[PDB]
RNA sequence: CCUCCUAAAGAGUAACGGAGGAGCACGAAGGUUGGCUAAUCCUGGUCGGACAUCAGGAGGUUAGUGCAAUGGCAUAAGCCA
RNA sequence: ACGACCAGGGCUACACACGUGCUACAAUGGCGCAUACAAAGAGAAGCGACCUCGCGAGAGCAAGCGGACCUCAUAAAGUGCGUCGUAGUCCGGAUUGGAGUCUGCAACUCGACUCCAUGAAGUCGGAAUCGCUAGUAAUCGUGGAUCAGAAUGCCACGGUG
């Protein structure tokens, strides 16, 4: 986990297409590759495809999400079951 | 003997008994003592009920027993909810905190199951 | 009996006060509290029911009735006449000090306690409940006792509609959720 | 009710933590003393602390401050 | 040997006609006095589940009869003491 | 393009089978307080005393020192007193929840460490099978390399024996 004096870790570029987004109002999904970025409380409301290292995937954001991670809601592998 | 709404051992010492609440380790049930003003080794029997009071008062400080218990139920229920890696981990009966899965995975998975 | 004295004179009033009741004995009273323990493993010893009866007779004042299967099942491997339950009704004056005990000490007593069912009713008035543990009841001892066992408490009431049968019990302190 | 095959039933005084003195029948015999009763029992207090849904955001705000 | 149908509304009535049972049981499952009323379903209820035990309603003998079938049976011939 | 650059993912998946280890199943022990005796090493984009703050991991301040000088760095098993009294326990620590620290652009996948809570399995292990003849086996700690961080592995060092 971050540390605390360090403050929230979120990628720049990311933060402000989140900005953008918000000024606009608009609710389009907006593809991200930064899984290592923390969720904000303005984030909320917004639908984000998250890359899964293959594909985007959209995840709508809500208000328990806030404190993770964006990879958290992206799952990478695909398991179903050996038999 | 009755704190928390659990019945405790009155032949064993005061700290190992506490610990019998679900809430409470060591640390915690010396803490208690501390702040009551009795005796570590001392045993739950050949205690003063005036104590005791104090004691199921000091216990009453922490989230413990049943509360607890809901709480961290809520927790597991909301990771759930979510869907997120963690609560994906629960839902499979996996380990959650990175621990490999090809072998020794035991204690989540339970028993070996044979390959029909 | 302290209860039944609250009830002459409080609760009845306050039923009155909500239902605009016509007449006083068209109030609801509680008629009986049934004590039951079913106690399945008496198949394969009998000591076992004797000490629920034995629990079932602390926990209230009176002997219970040994129960017998009213007819054969396999399912349960037993036979009709077989004693397979015991149970004690409560009347009176008896009634109402279980009554008092079970709200202001034995409830209390249940660990994890967040409440009792508000929709357990059967429809006319009658309130059923169960307990997981007898050791509630300040009656059974903790050390004594070998096997851990529990009971259901069915409270009958005079009351026609549920609701009415739930006012009164609110009328009672009863807890609820 | 029937006279010998009944337990022993008399009246007892249930002493609590609370200071609340109870007069009651019962079938223990000898003085009885509890830990908590229908007026102590945290019903009223307890259930709205008890849950503690709360929320993340606020948390979030507290701690980092941005 | 018993029950039903064949059997034609008294009785009886045949066929290598159509269907089923008996070769017992019980010192209480007999006598009597006193009391009681079933199947099944729905709802609520600790373990407890389609199905034990407890409530309450619907239900109205659809149950029961020591056993085949028929005729009976609440005045119960049914179930307790 | 079977060449080159980039971001994200994977090499860490999980009905299962095998190998090599660590930790145990306790009392020749656990827990608590006190207290003794090493060796061998490393260190400048490094080792970092003291003092202050932090339950703690650590943080702040900041000497020293390319080092028989200073630092890592308190050896631990042991010894003495006390407690537990054979229990799935004051054994055992897996797992999970919450709160954190540090490294690093960055710890979701996927780090280590700390605190509080939680307390699985396991009561010496079937057929079978391995190592070791002396300062050896067994057991106890310590250091180093690789390294921003990340060992129950490896390579070393001493203790008891
Ligand atoms: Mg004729
Ligand atoms: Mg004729
Ligand atoms: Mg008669
Ligand atoms: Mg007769
Ligand atoms: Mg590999
Ligand atoms: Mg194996
Ligand atoms: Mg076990
Ligand atoms: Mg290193
Ligand atoms: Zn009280």
């Amino acid at each position: 986990p971050r540390s605390l004096k360090k403050g929230p870790f979120i990628d720049l570029h990311l933060l402000k297409k989140v900005e953008k987004a918000v000024e606009s109002g608009d609710k389009k999904p907006l593809r991200t590759w930064s899984r290592r970025s923390t969720i904000f409380p303005n984030m909320i409301g917004l639908t984000i495809a998250v890359h899964n290292g293959r594909q985007h995937v959209p995840v709508f954001v809500t208000d328990e999400m806030v404190g993770h991670k964006l990879g958290e809601f992206a799952p990478t592998r695909t398991y179903r079951g050996h038999a | 003997a009755r704190i928390a709404g659990i019945n405790i051992p009155d032949h064993k010492h005061a700290v190992i008994a506490l610990t019998s609440i679900y809430g409470v380790g060591k640390t915690r049930s010396k803490a208690i003592l501390a702040a009551a003003g009795i005796a570590e080794d001392v045993k739950i029997s050949e205690l003063s009920e005036g104590q005791i009071d104090t004691l199921r008062d000091e216990v009453a400080k922490f989230v413990v027993e049943g509360d607890l218990r809901r709480e961290i139920s809520m927790s597991i229920k909301r990771l759930m909810d979510l869907g997120c890696y963690r609560g994906l981990r629960h839902r499979r009966g996996l380990p959650v905190r990175g621990q490999r899965t090809k072998t020794n995975a035991r204690t989540r998975k339970g028993p070996r199951k044979p390959i029909k | 009996a302290k209860l039944h004295d609250y009830y002459k004179d409080e609760v009845v009033k306050k039923l009155m006060t909500e239902f605009n009741y016509n007449s006083v004995m068209q109030v609801p009273r509680v008629e009986k509290i049934t004590l039951n323990m079913g106690v399945g493993e008496a198949i394969a010893d009998k000591k076992l029911l004797d000490n629920a009866a034995a629990d079932l007779a602390a926990i209230s004042g009176q002997k219970p009735l040994i129960t017998k299967a009213r007819k054969s099942v396999a399912g349960f491997k037993i036979r009709q006449g077989y004693p397979i339950g015991c149970k004690v009704t409560l009347r009176g004056e008896r009634m109402w000090e279980f009554f008092e005990r079970l709200i202001t000490i034995a409830v209390p007593r249940i660990r994890d306690f967040r409440g009792l069912s508000a929709k357990s009713f059967d429809g006319r008035g009658n309130y059923s409940m169960g307990v997981r543990e007898q050791i509630i009841f300040p009656e059974i001892d903790y050390d004594k006792v070998d096997r851990v066992r529990g009971l259901d408490i069915t409270i009958t009431t005079t009351a026609k509609s549920d609701e009415e049968g739930r006012a009164l019990l609110a009328a009672f302190d009863f807890p609820f959720r | 009710m029937k006279k010998d095959i009944h337990p022993k039933y008399e009246e007892i005084t249930a002493s609590c933590s609370c200071g609340n003195v109870m007069k009651i029948r019962s079938t223990v015999g000898h003085d009885l003393n509890l830990d908590v009763c229908s007026k102590c029992h945290p019903f009223f207090t307890g259930k709205q602390r008890d849950v503690a849904t709360g929320g993340r955001v606020d948390r979030f705000n507290k701690r980092f401050n941005i």
